[PDB]
């Protein structure tokens, strides 16, 4: 299974800094990365970066190197294999050119060559 | 290196735990379990001793009637019926843990144990028919 | 920098052949290629990863092939729901997903 | 198919019973034999448990010192002395049952168990002398 | 021939004793050790029975996690670190007895038991990677 409910689709104006939430269920939140993907209207879809709900190790594209704060809090065990978690997304020197739909997607596998690959996506959120 | 210890990779992937099988193999019969006094602690310990050797040989007996005597990883000729689990390899050995894998394969575990049992009775009958020349 | 096909189409029953290539920066013999079915402004879907391994549940008509200079994605036996926009991606095990331009089918 | 059950082919020919050996192999240690209370039924059951594992390993020990560890049908290098039984193959494997066969071969059963024992001590000494290069 | 008996070559050279291993192999579980009465001699005998099967399987377990199941003489891939004993072959197998050899190798006996344990976990992982084609 797996679900990743995202935050609201509210809008602000340039210069600000917004927070996007992603709430997970039905899967062990710590066993897969959490990716942030952006589908702007005036650019091809961009991979922003992934983060580890277990190791805390984050990795973003150099286009977002010093402009994004990715944070996740610890999970809440529901069963032996089910937990609930959350992931957060931020932008610093923000303008109105960063407009589009934002998604959160968890990793594919736990090991191998396609560990972090965005496999399970959220419903997306509309921006400014 | 790593050496997670006894059952250390219980939360790891099935492929990673499949490299530390001797860790759990050697701890199936030793532990700490010299006269036999029949006290409340003595009858207790005597039971803990006999139970351990019983469950150890039941596994080694099944390992024998499948042609896997003294093996940690033996391969068979029984092919994987997809109705057991249609999951792919890369989403099992790099994804699932042995605990949840046993949770979903538990239904067909008695079916698989029969297919390996006669495949070994027929393989040793073929090996005799081949060395008859 | 990862250019896809401009566009293309077919008909119900036939097949498609999308493309995806680039320079030595993101392609190809030392990278893995993933293909995402992505309706515009909706929940995407992983179709193929590691230059031909389908995701759990993808139809066996979806297929991937990688040459030493370009990666392909065939879509055999077309059906109505195939009218989406597809994107390729080039990644390694410890990097990001450099997406592709786009292909309307 | 057939599946005569545990000891089902006890009245069958030796060749037919030689195809249902796993049936009797798996029923040598399980059965029905969790605390150890020392009652009249408890001391009884405890004996039934220890006796079963003892006789099981005595067979597996002999199976080991003959090079047949984990085998239902192993072949040896000890040739058949006709003084044991001059009967022909087709009048044994398509004629006699394992019960009457054990009745007439019972005399030389201790002789045969020694020939296989040293043939295995010499075969593993030859295997070491061959891998010394 | 000779047949020195059980432990008969305890004072012989290691190479000579290495030809009478079945003599001590068969006397590790039989002996003389039918109801279980809990008397002073009965609780005694019951302990002597359970202890024998315990120590027998501990050896066979180590023999298993080294790939030597059912072997009297198996060879390994673990090479001899000279810091264990710098003695030459002709001054060991034609000179020392197994008792004094165990006296001087006793220190590193736990080190050697680990090298063989992972060499068997890696050999069976390589055998699986080879039959995958
Ligand atoms: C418990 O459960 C968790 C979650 O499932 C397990 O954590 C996961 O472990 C697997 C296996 O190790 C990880 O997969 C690997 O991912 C790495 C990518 O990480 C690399 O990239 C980082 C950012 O680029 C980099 O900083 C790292 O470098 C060091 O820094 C971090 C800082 O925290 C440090 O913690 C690291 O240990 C590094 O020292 C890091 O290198 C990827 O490189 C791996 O691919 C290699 O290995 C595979 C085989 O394993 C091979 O096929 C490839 O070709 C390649 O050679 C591998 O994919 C995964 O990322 C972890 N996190 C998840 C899934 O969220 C944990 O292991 C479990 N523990 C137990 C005991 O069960
Ligand atoms: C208990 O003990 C009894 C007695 O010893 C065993 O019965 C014997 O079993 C053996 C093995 O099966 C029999 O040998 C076979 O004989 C058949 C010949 O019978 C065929 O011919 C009949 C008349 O022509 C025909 O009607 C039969 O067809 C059916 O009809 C009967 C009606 O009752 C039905 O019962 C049958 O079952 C048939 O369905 C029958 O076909 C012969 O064909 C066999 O040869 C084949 O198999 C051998 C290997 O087994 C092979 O080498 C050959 O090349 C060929 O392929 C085989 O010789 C014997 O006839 C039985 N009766 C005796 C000996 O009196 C019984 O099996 C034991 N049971 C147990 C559980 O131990
Ligand atoms: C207990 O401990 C003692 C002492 O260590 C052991 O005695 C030693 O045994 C070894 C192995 O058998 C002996 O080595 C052999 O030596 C002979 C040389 O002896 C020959 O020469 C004598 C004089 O020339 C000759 O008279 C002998 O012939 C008979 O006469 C004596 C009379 O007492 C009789 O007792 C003999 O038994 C003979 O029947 C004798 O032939 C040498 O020939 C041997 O070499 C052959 O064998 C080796 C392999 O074993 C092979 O490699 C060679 O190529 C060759 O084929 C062998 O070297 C040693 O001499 C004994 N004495 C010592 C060391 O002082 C005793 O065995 C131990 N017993 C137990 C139970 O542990
Ligand atoms: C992200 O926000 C948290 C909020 O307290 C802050 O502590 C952290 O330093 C921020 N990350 C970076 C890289 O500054
Ligand atoms: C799988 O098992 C079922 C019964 O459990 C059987 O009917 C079917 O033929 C099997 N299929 C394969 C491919 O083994
Ligand atoms: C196993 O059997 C139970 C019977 O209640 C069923 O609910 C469950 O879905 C089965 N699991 C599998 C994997 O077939
Ligand atoms: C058969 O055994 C006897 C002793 O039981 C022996 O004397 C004889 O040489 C043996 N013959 C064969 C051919 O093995
Ligand atoms: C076995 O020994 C007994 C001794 O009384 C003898 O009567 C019998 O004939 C012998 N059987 C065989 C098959 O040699
Ligand atoms: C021998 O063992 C020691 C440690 O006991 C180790 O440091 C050394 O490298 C080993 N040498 C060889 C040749 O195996
Ligand atoms: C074994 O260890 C003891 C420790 O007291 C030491 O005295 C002895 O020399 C050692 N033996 C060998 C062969 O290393």
């Amino acid at each position: 299974q797996g679900q990743l409910v995202q935050s609201g689709a509210t809008t602000t104006k340039p210069g600000s800094s917004v927070k996007i939430s992603c709430k997970t269920s039905g899967y062990r939140f710590n066993f897969y990365h959490i990716n942030w993907i952006r589908q702007t209207a005036g650019r091809g879809p961009e991979w922003m970066g992934w983060i580890s709900p277990y190791s805390g190790d984050k990795n973003l594209a150099p286009a977002f190197q010093d402009r994004v704060n990715m944070t996740t809090d610890t999970e809440v065990p529901v069963t032996s294999f089910t937990s609930t978690g959350a992931a957060y997304m931020e932008i610093r020197n923000l303008t109105s050119d960063d407009t589009g739909t934002y998604f959160c997607a968890k990793g594919l596998l736990r090991d191998g060559s396609s560990t972090w690959l965005p496999y399970l996506w959220g419903q997306g959120t509309l921006l400014t | 290196a790593v050496f997670l210890g006894f059952l250390g990779a219980a939360g790891s992937t099935m492929g990673a735990a499949s490299m530390t099988l001797t860790v759990q193999a050697r701890n199936l019969l030793s532990g700490i379990v010299h006269l036999l006094k029949l006290t409340v602690w003595g009858i207790k310990q005597l039971q803990a001793r006999v139970l351990a050797v019983e469950r150890y040989l039941r596994d080694q007996q099944l390992l024998g009637i499948w042609g896997c005597s003294g093996k940690l990883i033996c391969c068979t000729n029984v092919p994987w019926n997809s109705s057991w689990s249609n999951r792919n390899l890369s989403e099992i050995w790099d994804n699932m843990t042995w605990l949840q894998w046993d949770k979903e394969i538990s239904n067909y575990t008695q079916i698989i144990y029969g297919l390996l049992e006669e495949s070994q009775n027929q393989q040793e009958k073929n090996e005799q028919d081949l060395l008859a020349l | 920098v990862l250019t896809q096909s401009a566009s293309v189409s077919g008909s119900l029953g036939q097949s498609v052949t999308i493309s995806c290539t680039g320079p030595n920066s993101v392609c190809c013999s030392h990278k893995s290629i993933s293909w995402y079915q992505w309706p515009p402004g909706r929940a995407p879907t992983l179709i193929i990863y590691e230059d031909n391994e389908r995701a759990p549940g993808i139809s066996p008509r979806f297929s991937g092939y990688k040459s030493y200079w370009s990666a392909y994605l065939t879509i055999s036996d077309l059906r109505p729901e195939d009218e989406t926009t597809y994107y390729c991606c080039s990644y390694t095990h410890n990097s990001g997903c450099v997406f592709g331009t786009g292909t309307k089918v």
